[PDB]
RNA sequence: UAUUAAUCUAGAGUGUGGUAGGGAGUUUUGGAAUUUCAUGUGGAGCGGUGAAAUGCGUAGAUAUAUGAAGGAACACCAGUGGCGAAGGCGAAAACUUAGGCCAUUACUGACGCUUAGGCUUGAAAGUGUGGGGAGCAAAUAGGAUUAGAUACCCUAGUAGUCCACACCGUAAACGAUAGAUACUAGCUGUCGGGGCGAUCCCCUCGGUAGUGAAGUUAACACAUUAAGUAUCUCGCCUGG
């Protein structure tokens, strides 16, 4: 979904502090730009240790700050697969004023989510269908094609 | 109450004299009637009570006066012919009136189905099946009706939400 | 065990028997409070339950 | 799995039930624990009382196996 | 035994009554007498003394309540002497 | 209409209704029931005509042998009860009776207190209009 | 609200049937073990400690085989067990008795809570009267230990530990939480009652535990058995 639609994404969950302030996000994006445009000219000149450190820093930035490189203002929306296992960001959003839309079956606190989606994520097919539906929902805004919104077919795929 | 009086003769002795002493000692009972004469044959004791490893056991079955036994108690203890005078009454934990007994079909089905007569059948003695079909100790219903109602309202949805078009 | 027909396994189980005898006599080689005795009994039961899940 | 739970008899007499009691007898002639017998709270103490009464009647040796 | 049935037959007030005042007080008196006999038999039955005191308290409070709310309520006392 | 699990009268009308109200607004419960009596009927009447309470019903099975009342609470889509606080002033151990000019007012007039003088319970403003004082029973707001 | 007059029964007990326990006391019975003694063999050690010693031994001990006497505690079952108001309650049985739980379709008519004063019970140590007194053992003696040890270690030995009668009324007599009254999200074990039924699971009322949201307390922590919610009564609290 992230490689399909030009929107930011999170690979590994937040460690806290990466969403409450913009200055850390600003130094992160500056580090990303400096790292990429400097490693564009440094791949085998010195010892393998520094080049491997550059690659490791790139991979770490992908792990944590991978998707946050196209924003100048704080994210106006975020979609969560479950309030459990992602409590930090949703708690910050309660502290903040940003609206929250999230998936939750029954293991949530409905107070922490302002747009409840009682869609169970235990079965992979339902999660895939809802994720594609939301991708198509955000697709129309940027004038890009939609695939599964009114299609008379259910996404069936054996668990990998 | 019931009276299961288990009586012991003096070790290994004859049968004729055993019946003689049994019927002689049964004369001490004051007025209680309804007993059955019984004998449990020649059994082997687990440990030597006095000197013998074998004796005759006797089981009594009757019901009557609660004060018609202490005399038998004081006569049995002193004499050497009678050794043990175990008494069971209806104080032993029990209960049945007309419907708690006929449930032996449970063990009948256990014995029948549990044993395997075919090499392709296995029915474990601890298995669940969810057999509760009808009968549920009904919830004690109690009906009523309103006579003076006022201000009817209906609310369907109550959870946190907010407006749209976040600008 | 009581009988003996194996090679040395009879003594191997007699080791368990002797351990049981020693642990039973553990309550009869020194005197303590009855309340403390029952508390120790409860603690031993808890230890057994931990050994037995 | 308890035999006194598979019947629901809730009552045991001294005679004609001694074989089960002796089956519940350890080779040390002691009352077996609740790990295997399956008796929960009532069958267990009834069996214990019956075995004690049998011991008083010299049906089960006390310690002399 | 107390033989409650004779106590029922003693002072009935209805065609079927086992919870009236008269039956309660008569059963209380019978139990009091039985427990007095048993306590003079053995003089260390403390729980029995506590039960005796509970029974006598119940009897006294019921008799006082009957005498307060009704006048002819204690007409079973002449035929069944108090205490 | 059916309610099993029989209820019991707590000790008295005012304390029972007030503790039920407090526990309901703590637990966000819609419907609360209690034993029927004239005083509780009057309290429910005044508290529902004062715009602090939802539907209220009084019911019986066949006689006064089992007669109860039940009531709901006014709410909002944002999960907030209309009432916010309550405190009983009259207690079974102490009842205070006050004249006209000693009539208390809650918040500063925002809250409503319940005063009964000779014609059932009523609001403070009406009692002051009729210049009859009497006894208060509880403050709600 | 205070009085009286009546009514009805959601309180209360009563009864009916089912019902569970180490509940309590009185009276009989058993075995296991210890000590001593008598008899059978026995010949230089025994016993005890971190090390040793005190102590015991040729009058032949410990080791054992059989038996007797005798009184103290009633392993195994025995456990997030149960019972009672509390202290407390666990060999077997006989007698009496206590209260509890469930359906009430039964009864009477609010007879209910608490309780100043009084009354009853109330570990263990001790006091008085008298027995019995196997072991266990404060004070007491000895031997080791220590600079010293009036202690921990060991061997000795009464009070006492047992019981019958009449006393003491102390405590960490603790859930350090007075009782009662209703009401307030859930979840997981155990047991008791009812129904269904091979067990098992199911539901309903309960005892009993653990986990855990609102809420509360300064915090710890508590959590339908509250230290929540409010009420009634009694007692208690005013720096050290």
């Amino acid at each position: 979904i992230a490689k399909r639609v030009d929107v930011a994404f999170i690979t590994q969950r937040w460690l806290g502090g990466t969403l409450t302030n913009f200055k850390t996000l600003s130094i992160s994006i500056n580090k990303l730009n400096k790292l990429v445009e400097k490693q564009a000219e440094n791949a085998a000149d010195l010892t393998k240790k520094e080049n491997l450190m550059l690659s490791r820093e790139i991979e770490r930035l992908e792990k944590f700050f991978g998707g946050v490189k196209s924003l100048k203002r704080l994210p106006n929306l975020l979609i969560v697969d479950d309030p459990v296992y992602e409590k930090n960001a949703v708690a910050e959003a309660n502290i903040l004023r940003i609206p929250v839309v999230a998936l939750c079956n029954t293991n949530t606190n409905p107070e922490l989510v302002d747009f409840i989606i009682p869609a169970n994520n235990h079965q992979p097919q339902s999660t895939c269908l809802l994720m594609n539906l939301l991708a198509d929902a955000v697709a129309e805004a940027k004038a890009m094609p939609t695939m599964f919104a009114y299609k008379p077919d259910e996404e069936i795929q054996i668990e990998i | 109450m019931q009276y299961n009086i288990i009586l012991l003769v003096d070790g290994s002795l004859s049968l004729e004299q055993a019946n003689q002493v049994n019927e002689k000692q049964q004369q001490t009972l004051t007025n209680v009637e309804g007993l059955q004469t019984e004998y449990l044959g020649l059994k082997e004791l687990a440990y030597p009570i006095k000197k013998q490893l074998s004796a005759h056991y006797y089981r009594w079955k009757f019901s009557g006066d609660n004060q018609s036994t202490k005399d038998f108690k004081r006569t049995a203890n002193i004499n050497k012919q009678v050794l043990r005078e175990l008494i069971i009454n209806l104080e032993r934990e029990y209960g049945y009136l007309a419907s708690i007994n006929p449930k032996k079909q449970q063990l009948a089905l256990q014995k029948r189905a549990k044993y395997d007569e075919i090499i392709a059948r296995e029915n474990n003695p601890e298995n669940p099946d969810v057999p509760v079909t009808s009968g549920l100790a009904s919830t004690q219903p109690r009906l009523s009706r309103t006579e003076k109602a006022q201000k009817p309202k209906e609310e369907l949805w109550d959870v946190v939400q907010k407006m749209g078009n976040f600008d | 065990e009581v009988k003996n027909d194996d090679l040395e396994l009879a003594l191997k189980k007699f080791k368990r028997v002797s351990l049981e005898i020693r642990r039973l006599a553990q309550r009869h080689e020194y005197h303590l409070r009855k309340g403390m005795r029952l508390r120790e009994k409860r603690k031993i039961a808890q230890k057994k339950r931990r050994k037995f899940r | 799995y308890c035999r006194f739970c598979a019947i629901g008899q809730l009552r045991i007499d001294l005679i004609d039930d001694l074989e089960a009691l002796k089956r519940f007898l350890s080779p040390y002639a002691k009352i077996n624990p609740r790990r295997i017998t399956g008796n929960c709270q009532m069958h267990q103490r009834h069996v214990a009382k019956a075995l004690k009464r049998a011991r008083y009647l010299a049906l089960v040796p006390f310690v002399k196996d | 035994q107390i033989d409650k049935n004779g106590i029922i037959k003693s002072a009935q007030l209805h065609d079927k009554d086992v919870g009236s005042i008269q039956v309660q007080v008569s059963l209380l008196t019978s139990q009091i007498k039985q427990l007095t006999d048993h306590l003079l038999a053995n003089k260390k039955d403390f729980i029995s003394k506590r039960g005796l005191y509970a029974k006598v308290s119940k009897r006294k409070r019921l008799l006082k309540y009957l005498k307060h709310n009704d006048l002819e309520a204690y007409r079973n006392l002449v035929k069944t002497l108090n205490l | 209409i059916t309610t099993t699990k029989p209820i019991k009268a707590h000790f008295d009308p005012v304390a029972d209704l007030l503790t039920k109200i407090n526990n309901a607004r703590k637990a966000k419960l819609m419907t609360v029931t209690t034993i029927a009596s004239k005083l509780k009927i009057a309290i429910l009447e005044i508290l529902v005509k004062e715009g602090y309470l939802a539907n209220f019903q009084v019911l019986e099975n066949k006689s006064k042998t089992k007669r109860i009342v039940t009531f709901n609470l006014k709410y909002t889509q944002r999960r907030i009860p209309s009432i916010n606080g309550v405190k009983q002033i009259s207690k079974p151990g102490l009842r205070i009776y006050r004249p006209f000019e000693k009539l208390p007012l809650v918040l500063n007039g925002l809250g409503i207190a319940i005063i009964s003088t000779s014609d059932g319970v009523m609001t403070d403003k009406v009692a002051r209009l009729k210049k009859i004082g009497g006894e208060i029973l509880a403050y709600v707001w």
